[PDB]
């Protein structure tokens, strides 16, 4: 009969750097064997120091988007203040717990900076559990991304190994190649990538083509 | 008497002294005037408290990004009527994704506050809402008052001792849809500095100052801001 | 503005002014205004009338009951 | 005393003040007048300039219930917009449930079973509001309808209400409503009250018409300026 | 909208039930009528005349039936009569809905006069203004019961109500005993009725029905006239 | 749905129908009581009957638990229906925390009852007054009283009742710590307390103890008698 | 002769509200004092009988380990207040895990301060301060019972309130320290209450920025006293 | 014309009609009025 449900594709990903944050998806929108459009970008400036990414479900994101958008005018006509980025977590952990009998078909990453200039990565189950962490994959090639981040930003498995903090150009590089690398063998990833950078001084975004098959 | 005691009981003139009494507490409320020009709308009020040591009472509040108030009655109902405005606010935000024209939602206003204005046992809301908005036709100011009878005007002012400051308007009336801010501000303060005791006028700390801009969020600003704004002008003549 | 011709009084006046904030008023009231105000400048002194004068006649012909109410707006 | 309180009490002598009183506030209000031509309905409201700090268009105590269904009122301006509300989603009941335009005969019926519901309890008061409603149909002609604070209506070649009720009422009978199509009725319907309201009881007044018929094409709107500054024109005919 | 959810009904500081009281005086000020149990069924007899003669008696009646075997009549004020008809009329029905056998009367009793009682003390409420006479053979022998506006109910011979009762009870006194008929209850109340009555006694002044064993009926002015016929 | 508001704010600020209920509690029956170190013991006075019938049933003292012993004055019947929520209350303390209830902790429970039961609509006020006693866990003993306007309130001794204050200013005059030195010594002192306030030292008395380790325990009228006996002893050699 | 509950004067007010501001002039008066080096704060007992526990009685109470609480006039309502702070503040932390700051809880009661009526019965006859430490280090506010609250720095509430502020204002600075503020405040009281002073007539609590909410006990108080 | 209002004093009012009431009988000298006007908000000259 009738499903609620359907897969619309989209991968996401967050890298914590030591003050900045990079938040970084493809744009296509697509299901079946077909594709919708190939303009469909994941990143939202919720504040100036905090991006979601939400992948999924479209219409789901697209409602849990505008419901948190309209939570954070709420606080601050409640407080006379913005929120922060551990109260964001922690008010959207109970949103998706809120609907634990009918849950969104949503995951999600939250990148931003905290009280002290630190990036800060929270990733979400479609349910609303949680954790900090410093890099976290999300989407279809979530499985395609995150042991390539474990070998050079965990830097596991290497003997040896040195120990430099991430430069932000290093990221820049590290995420350029590996969409292309996810790109070579998912067919759910897009054709362009859209690219936030959150650094002390505010929002940067980027956009690099990719292949269309 | 008899004829004063319910807001369903008419008088024998047909004027209901409950409501009439309703137009008191903004009478017992502070003074702030609004004011438009083609591009901006600027309204500016006059807090007070009770002792020295005390905080001065606020009274412009933020609603939206191009929605401003400023309130003269009880700070519970005005509270009350706030966070309705706000949540009207942001529903059809929610819904249309698009900012809410401000007749309509003074509209929505009266047709809240005329209800309990004519049950049994129920109170009208003590507040004198002055609203600055911006629609896609620009400044509007607007009034209200506990008859749920809302005013569109150009410019006005409610709280105590405000004919001044009406009389102070009315005879430069004709300036305000040409200057721009920086001397309609300082003109808004030429009617606050009328309706004072004749020693103490502006002193920093109990005045504030909201403006919604033609491309500019709607700003408040308060106690220092307000510094920049409030020199350049004249002593009292006397 | 009638019974405002006997009295010393300096071109500050706003009869629009003082009868549009005045409302409900008869021409007793009305002219108890006049005759307050005639008072409160013999209680400053003064030779002639002023307009807050006329203000402060206005709220002695309202003749309210004060009870330390200043905690609103 | 103590007869004239609720709404639920009748008089020693069999009526209710209740309603009287009500019905005081409306000859408060300024006047309002609209009679139906020949082929269409115009409204006429001169409105009070209270002070120069309104701005010209506030406050407009003339109303758009339908596409084609007009009011103009004449009370309490809250309960005045009030009605319109209720008439207005009225209206879009009778289009949705049953798919075609609603008559004014079902339409004042409705409104006024709705202010006659108000005239009973103790728990609430009569409206402080009277009204007139009108329209053009193809099919029907042009209506004319007028309800008091009671919750009566009647049809109407023309009719009027606010303060100077007799001394507009007057003078529509000299006209013809009868023949005479909507467009010099917009100079007499300014005329008539051209010649109230005086310069002693007002400082200043403003003109406020409304215009129905299939010269509007069935569709209700306001005048359009120019034919009310003919009206304007019209307006210095009277010092003769 | 919603009541008053208050009792208008107080207590006096005599301890009386002042609405009751006044209540039982409009009961005093109704039509007469007086009713009969003798030995075999129960007759009630009333007293109805028009105001003029423009009016149809074969439209409204006094005497109703309430089922197959019940009857019932009045003495008081109109409107309020036909509303706690209607409502025994419903009571019976969902006795025998549950019970597939026609009420007692005794139990009809119960229920009629927990009616009035129980709209006698709820909020915002005038009580009733009409005392009943009910009528049925049950179980073979006839029962004749007598209920107020108080809710109270008794169990009389023979009695009256509606104007000069007091005389009527006297004369009943005087006039009754065990051993009678279903016609000597209609010879003597219409002996009864002519105490109180009019100048005339026409077919139509009265209404009178009837209990037997064959159950309730209504007279009609036939046999009515057959009566008041040889009578006085 | 009866809604209309009965406690009502006075012109001068006060609260008409608190104040006459409490009016209807200093009408109540007098009770006394007080607290020992380790057995605390309290009796009420003018049992006023026929002394002809039946009694148990106008038993004016109760438990609550175990631990928590209640008695109270003013009218009986909004008494006992308070102490049924109190009994459902303590009962659902042991549903949810293990251990028997404080008696801080239950008159916390009525009090706060009684004060939102003032703020609601359509009810009068309750017009009872009661002296709430229990040896908690850890054997503290100390009791506690309830104003009609519900201000739960501590004290080593107390009484309440008609005729009140006289017993307070005998109790505040009696009362030592040696006073408390044997557990029949206080409850000398309790009988010595209503004995002069309750005119006739009769059969008027109905005391209760608690060992703080025991349920209560009623005395039938013979150390009534006995203990009155000795009390009139104890004053005719000190005469 | 009876007028509703919710009846303007025609002075304008109403009468009800108007008459709970006359009804918190009996209560217990209290000080309470903003200072930046923290907030400290004061209250007596009204200690009637000997027989009486000192201890059971208090006007301090707090919400949480930054915000306390003072009360006057009528007690046994204000449980209910504190309740909902209580609650209230550990919704904001369930919601949001932070802490809710004072002046939100000030408008979060003070919402709840006016909603008496005749469906669904009187305003409560309270006068609360409230003392907290924010993110903005020290806080004072001031509610009513018609729900109209204000930041003060040394407010004074209570039967003395209005000679205690007068005494209040030619002794506050900006620039106090908190050892000198407590003594500051025992004079006031001292000056102003009933009774002789002792260690049980009053209690006093206070907050920092440093360490949480504290209350102080009858060992570490009557150094004070005895330093008056 | 005139329309005197007399309400019930504040607390200086009070304190000066027990200096009034007060000057003229034997009493302790180092007693204080204040506090009796502190138990006293709603009370009229008569009542002092």
């Amino acid at each position: 009969r009738f499903s609620p449900y359907v897969f619309n594709g989209g991968t996401i990903l967050a890298i914590a750097g030591e003050d900045f944050a990079i938040v970084a998806s493809d744009t296509r929108l697509s299901e079946g064997f077909s594709i919708h459009t190939r303009d469909s970008p994941k990143c939202y400036k919720l504040t100036d120091k905090t991006v979601i990414g939400c992948s999924g479900f479209h219409g789901d994101c697209l409602t849990l988007t505008k419901i948190i958008e309209a939570r954070l005018k709420m606080y601050k006509h409640s407080n006379n203040k913005a929120m922060t980025t551990g109260a964001i977590a922690a008010m959207l952990s109970t949103i998706l717990y809120s609907r634990r009998f009918f849950p969104y078909y949503v995951y999600n990453i939250i990148g931003g900076l905290d009280e002290e200039g630190k990036g800060a990565v929270y990733s979400f189950d479609p349910v609303g559990s949680y954790q900090r962490d410093s890099f976290k994959a999300g989407g279809s090639a979530s499985a395609m991304l995150q042991p390539l981040l474990d070998n050079q930003v965990g830097f596991k498995n290497m003997q040896n190994v040195e120990h430099v903090p991430l430069s932000l150009d290093r990221a820049m590089r590290l995420v350029k190649d590996v969409f292309i690398s996810a790109a070579e063998r998912d067919v759910y990833t897009g054709d362009a990538l859209r690219i936030c950078i959150v650094t002390k001084e505010g929002i940067r975004e980027e956009t690099v083509s990719l292949r269309k098959d | 008497n008899q004829y004063d005691n319910d807001v369903t009981v008419w008088s024998p003139q047909g004027r209901i002294h409950q409501i009439e009494y309703a137009m008191e507490a903004v009478k017992q409320g502070s003074a702030t005037v609004g004011l438009k020009s083609k591009t901006h709308a600027v309204l500016v009020a006059l807090k007070r408290a009770q002792s020295e040591l005390a905080a001065h009472q606020k009274k412009i509040l933020h609603v939206d990004n191009h929605i401003g108030i400023s309130i003269a009655g009880l700070t519970a109902d005005a509270r009350l009527l706030c966070n309705f405005m706000r949540q009207e606010c942001l529903d059809s935000r929610f819904v249309f994704d698009r900012p809410l024209p401000v007749s309509r939602l003074v509209s929505l206003i009266g047709s809240k506050t005329q209800i309990p204005t004519q049950r049994y046992g129920r109170r009208p809301y003590g507040v004198g809402l002055l609203i600055a908005g911006y629609d896609d036709m620009g400044p509007h100011i607007f009034q209200t008052c506990p008859s749920a009878n809302y005013f569109d005007c150009r410019a006005m002012s409610i709280g105590a001792r405000s004919q001044s400051a009406r009389t102070y308007l009315e005879r430069h009336m004709s300036e305000f849809m040409e200057c721009n801010l920086n001397e309609l501000v300082k003109h808004g303060l030429r009617a606050l500095r009328e309706t004072l005791p004749a020693e103490q006028d502006l002193t920093t700390k109990n005045v504030s100052i909201g403006i919604v801009g033609k491309d500019l969020e709607f700003t408040i600003y308060d106690d220092d801001d307000v510094s920049p704004f409030l020199e350049g002008l004249e002593e009292r003549p006397q | 503005q009638i019974h405002s011709r006997k009295m010393n009084v300096s071109p500050d006046v706003n009869y629009e002014e003082l009868a549009r904030c005045t409302d409900d008023f008869n021409g007793a009231q009305c002219k108890a205004v006049c005759v307050e105000a005639g008072m409160i400048a013999l209680r400053r002194g003064a030779t002639e009338l002023t307009h807050e004068d006329y203000m402060e006649g206005i709220l002695e012909v309202q003749a309210k009951k004060k009870a330390n109410l200043q905690y609103y707006a | 005393t103590g007869y004239d309180l609720s709404a639920s009490t009748f008089s020693p002598d069999g009526r209710v003040f209740q309603v009287e009183y009500a019905m005081k506030a409306v000859e408060n209000s300024s006047t309002a007048i609209g009679i139906r031509c020949k082929d269409g309905v115009v409204f006429g409201v001169e409105k009070l300039v209270l002070s120069k700090l309104y701005e010209e268009g506030s406050n407009k105590r003339l109303f758009n219930v339908d596409r084609h269904v007009g009011m103009a009122v004449a009370g309490l301006l809250a309960d005045a917009r009030s009605l319109a509300d209720i008439a207005r989603e009225e209206a879009s009941n009778f289009r949705s449930n049953f798919g075609y335009n609603i008559p004014l005969k079902h339409l004042a019926d409705r409104v006024a079973m709705y202010v006659h519901a108000y005239t009973l309890y103790s728990a609430v008061r009569p409206f402080g509001c009277s009204f007139m409603l009108g329209s053009y149909s193809v099919n029907d002609g042009a209506q004319l309808y007028m309800i008091d604070p009671s919750g009566v209506s009647y049809g109407y070649w023309g009719c009027a209400i606010g303060k100077a009720r007799q001394a507009a009422k007057t003078e529509i009978e000299k006209l013809q409503m009868k023949e005479m199509t909507c467009r010099d009725i917009v100079k007499e319907v300014a005329k008539i009250i051209y010649i109230v309201h005086d310069e002693v009881k007002d400082k200043a007044f403003e003109l406020e018409l409304s215009w129905v018929g299939e010269l509007t094409n069935g569709r209700h709107e306001i005048v359009p300026k120019d034919i009310r500054e003919e009206a304007e024109k019209y307006a210095k005919e009277s010092l003769k | 909208e919603r009541g008053y959810s208050f009792s208008l009904t107080t207590f006096s500081p005599s301890g009386k039930l002042v609405q009751i009281e006044y209540a039982l005086a409009a009961v005093a000020g109704g039509a007469p009528s007086v009713g009969i149990k003798a030995a075999n069924g129960v007759v009630l007899a009333t007293e109805k005349k028009q105001k003029s003669i423009l009016y149809d008696e074969r439209s409204v009646h006094k005497v109703e039936p309430i089922t197959k075997h019940i009857g019932l009549v009045y003495s008081g004020m109109g409107p309020d009569y036909r509303v706690l008809v209607h409502r025994a009329r419903k009571l019976a029905q969902q006795y025998y809905l549950v019970y597939q056998e026609p009420i007692p009367t005794a139990q009809l009793v119960q229920r009629v006069a927990s009616v009035m009682q129980e709209y006698t003390q709820s909020g915002g409420v005038r009580p009733f203004g009409v005392s009943l006479l009910i009528c049925g053979w049950n179980e073979g022998r006839p029962y004749l019961f007598q209920s107020d506006p108080s809710g109270a109910y008794f169990a009389w011979k023979a009695t009256a109500m509606g104007k000069n009762y007091v005389n009527g009870k006297t004369f009943l006194e005087k006039r009754y005993n065990e051993d009678l008929e279903l016609e000597d209850a209609i010879h003597t109340a219409i002996l009864t009725l002519k105490e109180s009555f009019e100048g005339q006694m026409t077919e139509d002044n009265i209404e009178v029905g009837i209990c037997n064993e064959a159950g309730f009926r209504r007279l009609t002015p036939t046999e009515v006239k057959d009566y008041l016929a040889a009578i006085a | 749905s009866y809604d209309r508001a009965i406690t009502v704010f006075s012109p001068d600020g006060h609260l008409f129908q608190v104040e006459y209920a409490q009016e209807a509690v200093k009408k109540g029956s007098t009770a006394v009581g007080v607290r020992g170190r380790d057995i605390v013991v309290l009796g009420v006075e003018k049992k006023s009957v026929a002394k002809l019938q039946d009694e148990r049933t106008v038993r004016k003292i109760c438990a609550l638990d175990d631990n928590v012993c209640m008695a109270f004055a003013g009218l009986t019947a909004d008494a006992r229906i308070v102490i049924n929520r109190a009994r459902v209350e303590c009962q659902s303390h042991r549903l949810t925390v293990e251990d028997p209830v404080t008696v801080e902790y239950i008159t916390r429970y009525i009090a706060s009852l009684k004060q939102r039961y003032t703020q609601s609509n359509g009810r009068r006020p309750f017009g009872i007054s009661a002296l709430i006693v229990g040896f908690d866990f850890d054997g503290t003993p100390r009791l506690y009283q309830t104003d009609p306007s519900g201000t739960y309130h501590a004290w080593k001794a107390n009484a309440i009742g008609r005729g009140a204050k006289s017993v307070r200013e005998f109790l505040e005059k009696n009362y030592t710590d040696e006073a408390i030195e044997t557990d029949d010594l206080t409850i000398k002192l309790v009988i010595k307390a209503l004995l002069e306030v309750v005119q006739s030292g009769g059969k008027n008395i109905e005391l209760a103890v608690m060992r703080r380790d025991q349920s209560l325990k009623i005395l039938n009228p013979e150390e009534i008698e006995k203990y009155v006996a000795e009390i009139e002893k104890e004053k005719e050699e000190n005469e | 002769y009876d007028r509703g509950v919710n009846t303007f004067s025609p002075e304008g007010r109403l009468f009800q509200v108007e008459y709970a501001i006359e009804a918190i002039k009996l209560g217990s008066t209290a000080i309470g004092i903003q200072t930046s080096e923290g907030v400290c704060l004061a209250v007596e007992k009204r200690i009637t009988s000997p027989l009486m526990e000192p201890s059971s009685i208090e006007k301090i109470v707090e919400i949480d380990a930054h915000i306390g609480c003072a009360m006057s006039g009528l007690i046994a309502d204000a449980k209910t207040l504190i309740d909902k702070a209580r609650v209230e503040t550990q919704n904001h932390w369930f919601t949001y895990n932070e802490t809710m700051t004072v002046e939100s809880v000030t408008q979060a009661v003070s919402n709840l301060a006016l909603q008496f009526g005749e469906e669904d019965s009187r305003p409560f006859g309270v006068a609360l301060l409230f003392g907290g430490v924010d993110e903005k280090g020290p806080q004072l506010f001031h509610m009513d019972p018609s729900g109209t609250f204000v930041q003060c720095d040394a407010r004074a509430i209570g039967s003395a309130s209005e000679g205690a502020q007068s005494s209040l204002q030619e002794v506050y600075h900006k620039s106090m320290t908190l050892k000198e503020a407590i003594k500051s405040s025992l004079i006031i009281l001292k000056q102003v209450m009933e009774e002789k002073l002792n260690a049980t007539n009053i209690e006093l609590a206070t907050v920092q920025p440093g360490q949480n909410f504290h209350m102080f006990t009858k060992e570490e108080l009557e150094e004070v006293i005895k330093d008056i | 014309d005139r329309k005197i209002e007399f309400s019930l004093p504040d607390l200086e009012g009070r304190t000066h009609i027990f200096k009034i009431h007060a000057r003229s009988m034997s009493v302790e000298r180092d007693i204080r009025f204040e506090l009796l006007a502190r138990l006293c908000p709603n009370s009229t000259g008569a009542e002092i």
